[PDB]
């Protein structure tokens, strides 16, 4: 036995293309649409819960994931690749930051760590690139609210608003017309729901849509009282009912 | 077994060229142009962001210009993710040197170390090379202001003015024409922006499509200051030089 | 490096004209506490060898498992496992002696003294000793622990040199061994009355005797002993 | 043990006793305390007998490999340093050595290096090592000149060991002499201390304290 | 605490003649005040006309002899059945001993045979591998009782020619194999009288160009 | 064809070509014969020279006092396998005070050769061996193939033109098995057997190599004028 | 670890990776070495395709291995740095253990050994570099000049050239260099070295580098003006 | 591609067979064994007149009683020589004696087949190992990259080998003197060499019991070349 694939499986072609990264992006293009919008007092990330079967319980499959109390993530592309990246991202936030500085990492640095893991799968021996693009939304004291996109190559860019996957080209055009620097969080959620409706074919409701926000501190979700400086997580996943309430004012 | 699937990234062609290095350089030629100009009283680093969007958050964005320490900075051309791996290694090397000798690392020693790392990936390990070219702008008390470049082969050279990325042939000709030895920083700022303005593939050169930085002894008395330009500050220098 | 916890005392043995005899009591001591009263310290290997063990009992049980595994291993791909290519006493001893010396050389000994008794293919008597240090020696009589100090002197009166072996019958040899076990019971504070005895003969094979007892003991004279010097009553 | 070596006009004199003891018990009177590393290099034995024997014949092997690879005689400086670097690796493990590496080359001339098991490596003109070293130093210091003849230098080394053999309980047996030239070492015989003492007493007039 | 060493007593003696060599040793094996065996062979024929004994801690002694016998076997395999000369065997044993410099074989080793000119040879080793060619060498428990006697009766030390009074030494005339065996027997008989660990039996191995011969003699058993 | 690039690949008919190519190296090698009675076992080997100035390549190797083999194929591979046998014979003697059984020696050689036929990177051994020996169950002769197959036989031959000697032994089976207590006659039969494989060349004094082991006979090799008696 | 055998034999008995490493040397800028009676001179070509270069800080073609030995090269620039670093470390290691600086032959033998090792080690490619190593042995006044190549073979030369158009300058040296009477002075040796490069170089401006090494660790690099004076004198004699 | 340790359909290792082709391109080396000594001679073959020919080292000392000549990719021989010298010295350390010539050769040949995916390829060089020991007298061995070694009375390797070997077939007999062998090597080298043989483009050496291994001076060889010319003109 032994892993005898110690050489790179991603290499430059004569034209200067890294084939495996390009093909990974093609896989992301086939994936279900997800988006992110940044407001003045928060950030929203959203996607469609494309259920593989009606017998399947789609609540047990989480496309939007908490990474830290103030950072969340959504994807487009290969689901299993995303799941393991969320596991690695959660752990690296602790091992390379919280166990050193006694606090959670800022959004940009956690994104940086996730990017590094994705870059290494593009150069290390005997592995293929991750077939996902991530959208990571978060808040921290000194940088405020932010939204980042991470690609299979490991490259990452900050956005005011964006979309990835199936209908990203049309969705990004829709967001350009609606986005301004004076948006409140509720306005951004409204725009997110409008944008997402265009790329969805079938049912459009709280049970087929997954949506989360990075907003105000939630002391009700902290689990304990007595420490004034601990005020609770800024990440909150909206319920099925909360989504449907905002679909009536749509 | 596994041999079947091995691309053999570290071999010579019949002509004596390294396939992967050559192809990596082809990749870099499609990256946004980065220019470095060295003057008597400082160094300028100018670079073009690649076809951006109106929804990109520019003021918190960094894809071209990176700080290695207080005295040395780099402009990037190629895969950004590959560059960040090397940049972090270089930052650590500078700190190792400072801890060992209690003196800031000389610019060339840092450049040689990174270039040697790139070289290793072309000779052993069977991995693909880093698809990155750097322009190093730095200062030390031995040679003063210095400009270097390194590419995926691991070869590095010193320059008075240099470009990497897209349209380097056209850019280098324009720099070779207008550069003089007694030039000053404010003149070099103008030359860098004028060169990018003519070589760009975009319709017009605007503040949102640029990253800019200077290394000056324009710091109060015998010391050096690094200035990574803000979006509004790039907008002002574009009006001052008469491009917008 | 360790210390022995649960221990077994003397093993005694001797050669006679047609074979060898070996014996050891059935006690497992825990310091001065006579804790375990049904411990078998003679372990037969095939029908031609008996390994007698003293010292640490946990290490004895380990050695017992090694010998069991040795028989299994010898039978693998061996059509003559019960004939020409069966385990000899000399093979079993050399293996144990190798292990004992290797273990002392890693500063982690098997805390035992071992006597391998048996008869070879050609009928020759085999009797040899090995201990925790890897020290080995052979003699017409062999004994461990207290047996070395008290049994050997009695057994050597029967077989004093090599030339006395053909002159010694199995009845005379067994008699001497049984008497020695009685003497050890009188004088060793870590011994028991119950013991096992094994005979390996080139004609009649292996005879294994369990649940033997020390008998014909002299205690009557104790009634006349009074005080420690001057006391008359 | 008493071993000495000194530089002079005609090269190097090496002189040693022959006694080995285990406590008060005299194990041997015929021990060889000069190791013949090769035809050009000599080493002395003090401290651990095995350590000196083993590692100095090993040194000979390294010297032979050097001259095969470099097509040139190894220097005394390089030869001594191979040994000192080796024992320094083992420092703390319990090696016991006190030796003089002696040689005569073109570039250096006559050279002596004292090498120690705690890593010490000293170049010098006169060295004296062993339980009887202080006695031998006395005779050496008061009679040593650079312009000694080969005959007189050989005697001085012989006489200095005799001084130690007489007073030091753990030195004696016999004296082994060597003379090291540029073309190689020359053996100058084994001399029983018993016979040598009476011979020297009569001819020299020394040791009036002893009745003969 | 565990002590990996022990002392099995015993005494050995090697003498080199003009065209022969003997290596003798008592057959008694002991611990403390007890006798383990009255006949436990201690001197061994190792092949190639070489005899060997490693006296002291018997476990280490048996291990060393076993490894040397093995070294002779592999010398034949690797070098076209070449005879291992006594000097080459000696150097090989040094490397075996020094290989365990920091956890030594607790033995005093002696080998005997003939050199490449056919003359008698004996080599003596310390526990960690230092060695000398020697004419006469006793080892083990009663070495201190035997060596002074040999100095006097083999090398004629302190013996001068009558009439000269100290001026002329007694000449060092060569001894026959019969003469050497007499001195060996008298050495062990005297050692048996005064050392408690010496007794039971004496086994002598004689080495000539014709091969290796054995002789056995009884000693006092008390 | 497409399935002979390495040892880790079966062909569509279930063949291992690299192993078969290793078997081919044996057929190119010089002839060697093995045969036994109930008291003795004999090896006879035709040695091959490079030219008239050169020596004749040795074919027989001693493994222990009671065991040894003859080779045909890649000689360095025989050195590796014979060295392994020397060690195993030796481990048995040191640890168990026991001479290694010839049958068990065959089992060990089989298993060592097998590991080289199932793993990537390695290659099969390119040599065939004839092992003779005398142990506790009498005389033995084994034939080793680098596929791993070891076979116990009364007699056999391997190498170029080995079929002639093998047929002769198949006829003589009833005669040579009965040659007990007569080493010279058993060797004669072996020399007569190997003669059935010769063409153009004949058995000379530096051409012939003979080995024997038996009841009171350690494994000994005869070369030079020692085999002139049998020419 | 990556263990792939990149350097292997072909049916005609050639190791192509070693031969393709020589093709990289053919592409490199020309280097030349000439030894006089009491000196050695190393000349090097600088391709003038690169102007706007900073010549103060740009890596120089000749490198000191120790105070008494120098190394120049033709081929891949990045590869040469690895050989130069190893050689410098070995030079200090030799001083530390032998208590004497390396001979020029020893230093050459080491570098050549490293190059050979990279031709039969798994997972590595050969160095695309040939070197010229020159200097004087400690306490010796006899000039030394050696050459190495990717295969690992090395040898001593009275005068030698490597790199692009080295066939032409070797032609020149073979007819102009006399063994019975080598360039007696520093001037004569430098002149012959500049002359040999002028057969190939183009302009005699900043395209020629010259380094002179003399006995007892006396090494100096000539400047532009000093070399320009040799260039001037050569052509004025040629106009005849 | 294909394994480095692959067998051909004929039962030969591809890489070993290909290395033998590299040795055929190498310069000629010849050895002749006599009862008075063994002679070794080589063709230097300098690529240019500016190359100082005395720096070409194709004959090498292993020990005082063993010498060695090479042909093929001579860079590959350096680690083989290093191993041989170490083996010779190490055996002397362990056994206080000289090592047998055969045993030294066997130790060198054990390196040969240590290649795979250890070194990446076989050695591309053949060796002629000559020496003397007390047991078997004067000996000459031919060590190949296959791991096989043959003893020879006389042997030639390199580009002119088959022509030279045919010449050695006729000329060698068991009563040759050392002087006769020296001239014979020179004669055959002169026959197969491209350039005209002299003391600068050819080298001689020998091994005797008394003096050991010696490389001949250019002045000494020049006299033997002149002695050869005269005796060929004598008939
Ligand atoms: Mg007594």
């Amino acid at each position: 036995m032994t892993d005898r694939y110690s050489f790179s499986l991603t290499t430059f072609s004569p034209s200067g293309k890294l084939g495996q990264i390009d093909y990974a992006l093609t896989a992301v293009k086939q994936g279900v649409t997800s988006l992110g919008i940044k407001a003045t007092n928060g950030v929203v990330i959203a996607t469609e819960k494309k259920s593989s079967s009606p017998l399947a319980m789609s609540e047990t499959l989480s496309k939007v994931s908490l990474l830290t109390p103030d950072i969340g993530a959504v994807y487009s592309g290969m689901g299993p690749d995303y799941r393991v990246l969320v596991d690695k991202s959660r752990k690296v936030a602790h091992t390379s930051y919280k166990r050193i500085y006694g606090e959670y990492p800022p959004t940009k640095l956690l994104v940086s760590e996730v990017a590094k893991i994705m870059q290494e799968a593009t150069q290390s021996g005997g592995v293929r690139p991750f077939g996902v693009s991530l959208l990571i939304a978060g808040h921290d004291e000194f940088n405020g609210f932010s939204l980042y996109q991470v690609d299979p190559s490991g490259s990452y860019f900050p956005w005011k608003a964006t979309a990835i996957g199936k209908g990203s080209v049309a969705a990004k055009t829709f967001l350009e017309k609606r986005w301004n620097d004076e948006l409140e969080l509720e306005d951004a959620i409204h725009i997110a729901l409008l944008t997402l409706k265009e790329s969805v074919e079938g049912e459009f409701n709280g049970d087929t849509i997954e949506l989360a926000i990075i907003g105000d501190e939630n002391p009700d979700l902290l689990g304990y009282t007595g420490i004034p400086t601990d005020k609770g997580p800024r990440f909150r996943k909206l319920t099925s009912q909360e989504i449907n309430d905002r679909l009536e004012a749509l | 077994g596994s041999r079947r699937y091995d691309s053999r990234t570290t071999i010579f062609s019949p002509e004596g060229r390294l396939y992967q290095v050559e192809y990596a350089l082809e990749s870099i030629s499609h990256a946004g142009t980065a220019i470095g100009i060295m003057a008597s009283d400082g160094i300028v680093l100018a670079a073009e962001r690649k076809v951006t969007s109106t929804l990109l958050e520019q003021d918190t964005s960094t894809e071209k210009l990176y700080k290695l320490n207080d005295k040395i900075a780099v402009a990037v051309a190629g895969l950004t993710a590959d560059a960040e791996i090397l940049i972090n290694t270089a930052r650590i090397h500078a700190q190792n040197y400072l801890k060992t000798y209690n003196e800031d690392i000389p610019v060339e020693i840092l450049v040689r170390r990174l270039s040697d790392i790139k070289q290793g990936y072309t000779q052993h390990g069977g991995l693909r090379p880093f698809g990155v070219s750097f322009i190093y702008a730095g200062y030390d008390d031995r040679y003063g202001y210095q400009l270097y470049t390194s590419n995926p082969s691991g070869n590095y050279t010193g320059w008075k003015a240099i470009s990497v990325g897209a349209n380097t042939s056209a850019a280098q000709t324009l720099l070779q024409m207008d550069y003089k030895d007694d030039m000053k920083v404010d003149d070099a700022i103008e030359l860098a922006l004028k060169t990018l303005s003519k070589t760009t593939d975009s319709s017009a050169l605007t503040y949102d499509r640029l990253e800019f930085a200077t290394i000056r002894k324009g710091a109060n008395d015998g010391e050096v200051y690094q200035k990574i330009f803000k979006p509004q500050e790039i907008k002002d220098i574009l009006v001052k030089t008469g491009i917008t | 490096t360790q210390q022995p916890i649960v221990t077994g005392t003397s093993v005694i043995s001797m050669k006679y004209d047609n074979g060898v005899i070996i014996a050891a009591d059935n006690l497992g001591s825990y310091g001065s506490l006579l804790r375990f009263n049904g411990v078998e310290r003679l372990i037969p290997v095939g029908d031609n060898t008996v390994v007698g063990i003293s010292g640490d009992i946990s290490d004895m049980q380990h050695i017992e498992r090694l010998l069991k595994d040795l028989v299994t291993e010898n039978a693998y791909d061996n059509p003559l496992a019960d004939a020409e290519e069966a385990l000899e006493p000399s093979y079993i001893f050399e293996y144990l002696a190798t292990v004992m010396y290797q273990r002392r050389s890693k500063m982690n000994p098997l805390w035992n003294a071992i006597i391998v008794a048996g008869v070879q293919s050609n009928g020759d008597q085999f009797l040899r000793y090995v201990n925790l240090l890897g020290v080995t020696y052979s003699s017409p009589t062999l004994a461990t622990g207290f047996g070395a100090h008290m049994a050997n002197p009695l057994l050597r009166k029967v077989v004093d040199r090599e030339s006395d072996i053909p002159k010694t019958t199995v009845q005379v040899a067994e008699e001497a061994i049984v008497n020695a076990m009685r003497v050890l019971y009188y004088r060793d504070a870590r011994s028991s009355r119950n013991f096992s005895l094994a005979i390996i003969d080139k004609n009649t094979g292996l005879t294994f005797k369990k649940n033997l007892q020390v008998e014909n003991m002299k205690w009557d004279f104790a009634k006349d002993i009074k005080g420690y010097g001057t006391q008359k009553i | 043990t008493t071993t000495l070596a000194f530089r002079f006009q005609g090269g190097i004199i090496v002189a040693v006793d022959s006694r080995a003891t285990a406590g008060n018990w005299v194990a041997s009177q015929t021990v060889k305390k000069v190791i013949e590393i090769n035809p050009f290099l000599l080493g002395t034995m003090a401290g651990g007998a095995a350590d000196c024997q083993f590692w100095e014949t090993w040194l000979g092997s390294q010297c032979r490999l050097h001259e095969l690879r470099e097509k040139e005689r190894i220097s005394v400086a390089a030869a001594s340093k191979i040994l000192s670097n080796l024992v320094y690796q083992y420092k703390g493990a319990g090696l016991s050595m006190g030796t003089m590496i002696c040689g005569y080359t073109r570039k250096e001339g006559p050279t002596i290096y004292y090498v120690d098991s705690d890593g010490t490596r000293l170049k010098g003109d006169i060295f004296c090592v062993g339980s009887g070293q202080t006695f031998a130093y006395g005779v050496l210091d008061s009679n040593y000149k650079w312009d000694l003849s080969v005959e007189d230098a050989l005697y001085l080394g012989k006489r200095s060991i005799l001084a130690a053999a007489h007073r030091d309980a753990y030195s004696g047996g016999s004296v082994n002499l060597y003379h090291v030239t540029e073309d190689g070492w020359i053996y100058h015989g084994n001399h029983d201390v018993g016979e040598l003492f009476w011979k020297v007493k009569e001819e020299e007039g020394s040791f009036n304290n002893v009745i003969g | 605490q565990f002590n990996p060493y022990g002392d099995n007593g015993g005494t050995i003696l090697g003498i080199a003649g003009e065209d022969f060599a003997v290596l003798a040793g008592d057959t008694r094996n002991i611990t403390d005040y007890s006798i383990n065996s009255r006949y436990e062979p201690k001197v061994f024929d190792c092949g190639d006309n070489i005899v060997m004994s490693a006296n002291g801690f018997a476990a280490d002694g048996d291990a060393l002899v076993k490894r040397f016998k093995n070294s002779v076997k592999w010398y034949h395999f690797d070098h076209n059945d070449k005879k291992l000369s006594i000097n080459s065997a000696a150097r090989n044993i040094q490397h075996l001993l020094y290989g365990k410099r920091f956890f030594p074989y607790y033995v005093h080793t002696i080998i005997a045979g003939l050199d490449e000119d056919g003359k008698g040879a004996v080599y003596s080793f310390d526990p960690v591998g230092s060695y000398e060619r020697e004419q006469c060498r006793a080892g083990g428990a009663a070495a201190s009782l035997i060596m002074p006697f040999l100095d006097n009766q083999v090398n004629f030390k302190n013996q001068y020619e009558p009439g000269t009074n100290g001026k002329v030494k007694k000449p060092l005339k060569y001894l026959s194999v019969e003469e050497v065996i007499k001195l060996v027997r008298d050495s062990f008989t005297s050692a048996t009288e005064r050392h408690i660990q010496v007794g039971d039996g004496l086994e002598i191995l004689i080495v000539t160009k014709d091969g290796v011969r054995k002789e056995f003699y009884e000693l006092k058993r008390d | 064809n497409n399935y002979d690039g390495d040892t880790v690949t079966f062909s569509p008919t279930g063949r291992l070509f690299q192993v078969e190519y290793a078997l081919e190296a044996i057929k190119q090698g010089s002839v060697t014969v093995g045969l036994r009675s109930n008291t003795h076992a004999v090896l006879v080997a035709l040695k091959r020279n490079a030219d008239e100035l050169s020596s004749y390549q040795k074919k027989i190797i001693k493994c222990d006092e009671h065991m040894g083999l003859s080779l045909a194929g890649l000689a360095p591979d025989a050195r590796v396998l014979s060295n392994y046998l020397r060690q195993q014979c030796n481990y048995s003697s040191l640890v168990f005070n026991r001479k290694l059984a010839v049958e068990r020696a065959g089992h060990l050689l089989c298993d060592k050769a097998q590991k080289n036929t199932q793993s990537y990177g390695g290659r099969p051994y390119g040599v065939g061996l004839l092992i003779i020996g005398y142990d506790k169950s009498g005389a033995h002769l084994l034939e080793f193939q680098p596929s791993g197959n070891v076979t116990e036989l009364y007699g056999t031959a391997i190498g170029a033109r080995s079929q002639g000697a093998k047929t002769y032994l198949e006829r003589t089976l009833d005669t040579f098995i009965k040659i007990d207590g007569n080493p010279d006659e058993l060797i004669k039969a072996g020399v007569e057997a190997i003669s059935q494989s010769l063409r153009d060349e004949s058995l000379t004094v530096d051409n012939l190599s003979i080995a024997i082991v038996g009841k009171d006979t350690p494994f000994t090799i005869y070369d030079g004028e020692a085999v002139a008696k049998y020419i | 670890g990556y263990d792939r055998a990149l350097s292997i034999f072909s049916p005609d008995g050639h190791i192509f990776q070693v031969e393709y490493a020589l093709e990289a040397v053919k592409r490199g800028t020309c280097a030349v070495g000439v030894k006089g009676k009491n000196c050695v001179v190393l000349g090097c070509e600088r391709r003038s395709t690169l102007k706007l270069q900073d010549t103060r800080i740009t890596p120089s073609k000749v490198s000191k291995i120790d105070s008494h030995v120098v190394l120049s090269f033709s081929g891949l620039n990045a590869d040469s740095r690895i050989l130069i670093e190893k050689a410098r470390v070995e030079a200090q290691s030799h001083r530390l253990t032998l208590e004497d600086p390396v001979t020029v032959e020893y230093l050459t033998r080491y570098v050549a050994g490293v190059q050979q090792r990279y031709t039969q080690s798994g997972g590595v490619r050969p160095f695309g570099v040939s070197t010229l190593i020159a200097g004087f042995d400690p306490r010796d006044d006899e000039p030394k000049l050696y050459q190495t190549e990717p295969s690992g073979i090395y040898s001593s030369w009275s005068a030698q050239t490597i790199g692009r158009n080295s066939k032409t300058v070797r032609e020149f040296l073979e007819k102009n260099y006399d063994r019975k009477e080598p360039p007696a002075t520093v001037e004569e040796c430098v002149k012959l070295t500049v002359r040999s490069l002028l057969e190939v170089v183009q302009t005699g401006a900043k395209n020629i580098e010259i380094t002179v090494v003399k006995p007892d660790s006396d090494i100096v690099a000539l400047s532009s003006e000093e070399i320009n004076q040799y260039v001037t004198q050569i052509e004025q004699e040629k106009q005849e | 591609d294909r394994g480095v340790s692959t067998f051909s359909p004929e039962g030969r290792l591809f890489q070993v067979e290909y290395s033998l082709e590299a040795i055929k391109l190498g310069s000629t080396a010849i050895g002749i064994a006599t009862k008075e000594g063994v002679v070794l001679g080589v063709e230097k073959r300098a690529t240019s007149p500016l190359l100082e020919s005395d720096s070409i080292e194709k004959i090498v000392e292993i020990d005082r009683h063993i010498g060695c000549a090479m042909s093929g990719l001579t860079a590959d021989a350096r680690s083989m020589i290093e191993h041989a010298r170490t083996a010779a010295v190490t055996h002397n350390l362990y056994y206080d004696e000289d090592i047998n010539v055969e045993s030294l050769t066997q130790s060198v040949c054990d390196l040969a087949l240590r290649f795979g995916e250890l070194m990446s390829r076989p050695f591309g060089v053949a060796l002629l190992i000559a020496g003397h020991d007390a047991d078997d007298g004067y000996q000459l061995f031919h060590a190949e990259p296959s791991g096989t070694f043959y003893r020879y009375n006389a042997k030639a390797i390199g580009s002119g080998s088959e022509g030279a070997q045919a010449e050695l077939l006729n000329e060698w007999h068991s009563s040759l003197t050392l002087k006769e062998a020296e001239l014979l090597v020179l004669k055959i080298l002169k026959q197969v060499m491209e350039e005209k043989l002299d003391e600068n483009n050819a080298q001689l050496s020998c091994i005797t019991k008394q003096d050991g291994f010696k490389i001949y001076d250019n002045e000494k060889t020049a006299e033997l070349i002149k002695e050869l010319k005269e005796k060929e003109a004598a008939e």
